[PDB]
């Protein structure tokens, strides 16, 4: 009678399924994910010098808002914006808003740099707003002035101010048109005269005519400010000559370098690192793909329309 | 499968055999026993662990944000966006799935091959001394002690030395 | 001699042709399609609630264009857009054009609420042209009012209308800017005084001024009606204020859901389904890729630059 | 090819073989034989089909119009739009042209596996009472009446029965 | 003792180094590169119908800048277009510029027709400037006419002109608008008056005036020319009316045809073919991937983030 | 590997064998001698050549510039365009990447497969009268010349004509 000698191969009790070309439903022993579904719910900041925003708005840190008091300028590698930041605390919107905001979120900070910008005495450059609250008073735009006629009713004065950039790197320069409620209100700020605005450097040119067409009350104020803006390259100076309606630069702005922009409402944690963000938060995996978000920045997993793709790791599972 | 030992002409696995992938037992007139064959385990587990350091890995490029969260953004370009990153979406899907699904079917295919790797070295080994039962075994034609069992296991098994009394038992 | 048994195979005829990574020219006993060569000539609306526009322009569908009668409300799953399709009777064009059109489209419904505008006695509201043709008579975009001055030459009144969006959903509100083909024209419908047409929101706001400058007759017509648009948020007013050249909205357009916008020339069948659209009909195929245009809309197989990919479904074929 | 069988030791296929994909043919003193392997064949038909499950299907992303039909498009986003539709073409013709040489050599492959493993189960059953004479046959050196040639197709024939009689055939 | 054969495979002594599935360092006796990583430093141009602009930019074609003088019409199936390259010699920008630059350089050539427009005696239509030098002497845009009052101060006589497209095919027509360096420049060049330009055809409309604001000099002179353009279908008419500020056009521009347009910095080479080109030249590889630039036009291999992925031609390498 | 014959069962190659890919060296009374296969040599070469002609080509879709080398291009527009093209360029780096792993993998296994079908035709032409030593060779038990030699290699040796003197050479 013959001895035995058999080959054979190890099994598990609980088997994994895998789909293969040719089998939709393939017990194999082990088998890992490839597809993430777990975040962290918060920003993992470790290793990075980030500005959090809070309640301020990008255009914000440009222009002064109230909200933007502690991020006027600065240094990051990330930036972080949050929902329902203020960037105009009186009505009105920035021409260009998208293109604008997407350069501040690219930045890795922002400098500042005085215009020298200076008044006679028929004007009164200390414009205020209830819109604009600071210390619990009326107050303005930080880095720009609302200039009015000193006596009310009489015609603001012809004015021309000029900007010269002396930096070896262009300066982005913000200035704003008011949009009075009324002829009265515009008689007695700027006076009767016919209004015009006009601002020239080598590289850009525009004019601006205050509008006072009757318009509904947003936060009870029926005039507006609209924001424009311009990169005066180095070297170049750029002219505003004004009547009355201009809302002038006390500040231009120099952006530095560059970084992340994220845009979530999950908090900072400096405790833990990270490559790739989304509204929800983090993402830390190893994993080749993820089914969080199409929306991510940073470096990160492939988004994929899939809840799991299990990678066989062994043989298939044939148990006793 | 492609190879046709593991769930092919081995009938079923070993849930005893905790201490590798592919192994041994035998019969003789002494008892009976079981051992894990290493290279064959690891030849293997390396080819996974291969597959593993090149699929669990993410692209290195960095991406910024082209969609608002918390703003609006332009009807036309936003419509663009959306088809691209749904048309873009609709390829990394199909491509995970391709990919799974050809690696998965590789590496099901890559442990049978292994399988039927170590039962043909067996085979040559016994050479003209054994005959293959057709479930993974063979029968051993002369007296196969433990020893004897270890060497075939080792890959030291002379045939030469057992072909005397074999070939007198396989012809009767 | 010895009893034998022989293994084998099977093989056919006539073989078909497949492509691997090795061989080109591979024979195989059986193959399929995978890329669809053929579309049905028609569009397969079975199952869907759809509107067919015909001649009507969906632009039209807000203005109320006489092609478009029978499309000035409804609600739709899909909607269908043809050739040479109708939106301005009166020649002219729709500032933001491409947009307006791309969001009825992508509409589920439209529903009109009335303004409620009224006009004083030295304003006829009843302007009309034989541009825009309805039953045989002169008449004018069924959704607006053409204002001019009763009495021919007389200054236009200081005008003044108001609407408030009551409703708890967004409304798109449009408007019209006369441009006459002459001063003498300009003086007899408006007076020689100069024009102005100031629009205002809180969310929007803009000022138009008529202009007279010489421009070639459309159909007779040297005149212009341009359209404008907004969307007046639920609670807020906007205010039209003006003297003449405004094209007044008596209603106003509510865009319901959402819906499938198809471009096509093919004719309606709703005998037949289909998820998958272009130009020349519909692709119902199961197949996952096709090669009848890279333009499509709704769930769709994949666009290639292929005429076949032939599967394989069997062996090799070995003939005797 | 890979296995060695379909367009390789096997000369041809049978065009007379209509009940199955594989099978066997044989001859004894009864008469000649010839029917289907129902194992190998389905195993065959099975894997295929699980293709076609796979393959044969679309996305069930709703995609809608980025280009007008009937009226002009913006210069600028309209190059954007080609040159973004051509890419995402590229890659998808690309991919089906890759995917279907991927599947078409594996489908032969995985077909000639099924032809080898049936030949392989064959050869084991019948031991040392047949050899192979390299065209795909076993020469079985004993009486096999149809009932034995069942037993083989069965996979319920046993060697042991006339093993005696083979050996005296094959030695002479 | 028996005899023997033995079954061998081939090897080499020097392996190959590629990557598997399961082995980022597998030996094989040969592998060939898929991924090309040399480009010829030549725009290979055999077989082509091919213009190389040099310092001439596209938009300078259309209005004639000195640098397009050999470039103001032709034929071609390729073109060449420049770094630093010139439009403009008087200081000045296009609306719609990157559509205008665009539409060129899709073009396969470029006729021109004469509009046909003349001027009172009180009009100079021949003005020139130091700006626009032909051969040390003072020019203009050769397709362009500066209009001025002809005596110095004088209000320029309102005046309409229409150009009729008697063609087949669309038409480019291009004109400026300057906008002085001052309110005594501007009542020099074109009186006192109220300054308008009206611009109307059938698809067309819009309005200018010449704006006088304080800006700096750039090449000496303060004023700008602003340029503005548009399509003229087959048998319609374009009417401008102005009364000083227009600079007119003398031709309008037909694109003819399609060709492909090339950004680069390589020189020209006839005697070598290709179908593939980018800004250091040419890629004449079989191989279906390449690592020079992401940003390349015809029909190219694929850009991969790859210096090298080698493709076995062998088996495994086992060497003795 | 795959297939077990090339870095498995067959120890290492021939460095010596410059003439083909898979050959045959023997021993005999004449002395030692080599020669290459032409058969399997052409199988593996032109399987190889057809990758080749499917690899190395690119598409014949025709590119227009989307991205100015020379002047400034729109913010919103460039950053979608940016975004877009780093996607694509990711695709087919990874495309790239797969489709070369792949290739290189089944290349390997295939040049594999054809030295195991060799060795496999071989063992069945010489039937009963030799046996394998599990290195890649066959002991041969009757006296086999250089024209003997030359019969096996040129696949018509007669098995029936050395059969009696084998079988007393291997069984006594
Ligand atoms: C390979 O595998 C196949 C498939 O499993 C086997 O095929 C079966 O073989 C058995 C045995 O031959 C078949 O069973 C037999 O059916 C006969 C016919 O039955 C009908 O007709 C008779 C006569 O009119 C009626 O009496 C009966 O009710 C049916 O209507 C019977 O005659 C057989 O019965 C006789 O033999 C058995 C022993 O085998 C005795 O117990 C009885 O008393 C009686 O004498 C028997 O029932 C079966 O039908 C086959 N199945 C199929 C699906 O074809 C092969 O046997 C197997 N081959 C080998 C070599 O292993
Ligand atoms: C019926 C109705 O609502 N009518 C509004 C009318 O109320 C509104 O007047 C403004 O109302 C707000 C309410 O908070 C403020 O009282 C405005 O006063 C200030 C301001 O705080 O903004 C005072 C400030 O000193 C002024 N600053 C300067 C530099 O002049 C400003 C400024 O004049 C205006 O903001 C310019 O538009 O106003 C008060 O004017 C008017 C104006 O929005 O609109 C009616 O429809
Ligand atoms: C010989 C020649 O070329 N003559 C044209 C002359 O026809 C043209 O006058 C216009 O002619 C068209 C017919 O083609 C209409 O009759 C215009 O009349 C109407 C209109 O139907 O559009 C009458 C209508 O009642 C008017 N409605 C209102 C609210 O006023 C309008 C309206 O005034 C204008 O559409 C506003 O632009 O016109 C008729 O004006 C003249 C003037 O274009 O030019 C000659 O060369
Ligand atoms: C005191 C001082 O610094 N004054 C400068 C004044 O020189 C300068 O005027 C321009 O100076 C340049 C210098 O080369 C030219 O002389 C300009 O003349 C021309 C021109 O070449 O461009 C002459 C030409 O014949 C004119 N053509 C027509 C059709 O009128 C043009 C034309 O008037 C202007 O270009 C229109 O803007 O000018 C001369 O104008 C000015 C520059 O703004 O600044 C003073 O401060
Ligand atoms: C499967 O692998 C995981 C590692 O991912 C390990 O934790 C687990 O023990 C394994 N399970 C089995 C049944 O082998
Ligand atoms: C793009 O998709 C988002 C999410 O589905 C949707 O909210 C938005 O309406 C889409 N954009 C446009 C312009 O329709
Ligand atoms: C896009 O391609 C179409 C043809 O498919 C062509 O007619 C059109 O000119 C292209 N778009 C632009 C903006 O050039
Ligand atoms: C690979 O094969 C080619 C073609 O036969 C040959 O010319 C070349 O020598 C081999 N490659 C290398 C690097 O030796
Ligand atoms: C797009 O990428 C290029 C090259 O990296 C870069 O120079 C440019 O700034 C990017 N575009 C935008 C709008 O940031």
């Amino acid at each position: 009678d013959p001895d035995k000698i058999c080959l054979g191969h190890h099994a598990v009790a609980n088997g994994t399924i895998v789909k293969t070309l040719t089998n939709e439903q393939e017990e194999v022993t082990n088998a890992t994910e490839t597809v993430e579904s777990t975040s962290l719910n918060r920003l993992c900041m470790k290793g990075r010098n980030h500005k959090d925003l809070g309640n301020c708005h990008p255009i914000g840190m440009l222009i002064g808002t109230p909200a933007c008091d502690l991020h006027l300028t600065g240094t990051w590698d990330t930036l972080i914006e949050r929902k329902n930041a203020i960037a105009y605390c009186y009505p009105g919107a920035t021409v260009n808003e998208k293109a604008l905001r997407q350069k501040i979120m690219e930045s890795g900070g922002i400098s500042k740099i005085n215009t020298g910008f200076t008044y006679g005495s028929s004007i009164n450059s200390a414009g205020t707003t209830k819109a604009c609250m600071r210390n619990g008073g009326n107050s303005f735009y930080a880095e720009l002035k609302w200039l009015v006629s000193k006596n009310k009713g009489q015609n603001f004065p012809q004015t021309t101010n000029t900007y010269r950039n002396a930096d070896t790197a262009e300066h982005l320069i913000m200035w704003g048109i008011h949009h009075p409620s009324s002829t009265q209100e515009k008689n007695d700020l700027y006076g009767t005269q016919s209004l015009s605005i006009s601002v020239g450097s080598s590289t850009y040119k525009n004019s601006f005519v205050p509008v006072v067409g009757a318009r509904p009350q947003v936060n009870g104020l029926s005039g507006r400010i609209d924001f424009h803006w311009t990169l005066v390259q180095p070297g170049d100076k750029i002219i505003f000559s004004h009547n009355g309606g201009l809302i002038a630069p006390s500040r231009v702005s120099k952006l530095i370098g560059r970084g992340l922009g994220i845009q979530s409402e999950a908090p900072i944690d400096n405790s833990c690192e990270s490559k790739c963000f989304w509204r929800g938060g983090s993402i830390n995996t190893r994993l080749p793909f993820q089914n969080l978000s199409p929306r991510t920045v940073g470096q990160c997993p492939k988004y994929v329309n899939k809840k799991s793709l299990m990678l066989a790791t062994g043989m298939r599972n044939v148990p006793e | 499968g492609l190879f046709g030992a593991i769930a092919g002409f081995i009938e079923n696995g070993w849930e005893g055999m905790v201490d590798g992938w592919y192994g041994f037992r035998h019969q003789n007139a002494q008892g009976t026993g079981q051992a894990a064959d290493y290279k064959s385990t690891q030849a293997a587990i390396d080819q996974i662990t291969g597959k593993l350091n090149r699929i669990i890995k993410k692209t290195n490029t960095e991406f910024e944000s082209i969609e608002s969260e918390f703003s609006e953004i332009d009807h036309q370009i936003g419509n663009v966006i959306n088809w691209t990153k749904d048309s873009i979406t609709d390829i990394w899907t199909y491509q995970a799935e391709l990919l799974v699904a050809m690696e998965n079917q590789h590496t099901i295919d890559m442990a049978d091959s292994e399988m039927l790797n170590l039962y043909e070295r067996v085979r040559k080994q016994l050479r003209q001394n054994a005959e293959e039962d057709g479930k993974g075994c063979f029968e051993i034609y002369h007296a196969c002690d433990d020893s004897c069992m270890e060497s075939i296991r080792n890959n030291t098994y002379n045939h030469s030395q057992y072909r005397e009394e074999a070939l007198l038992n396989r012809l009767n």
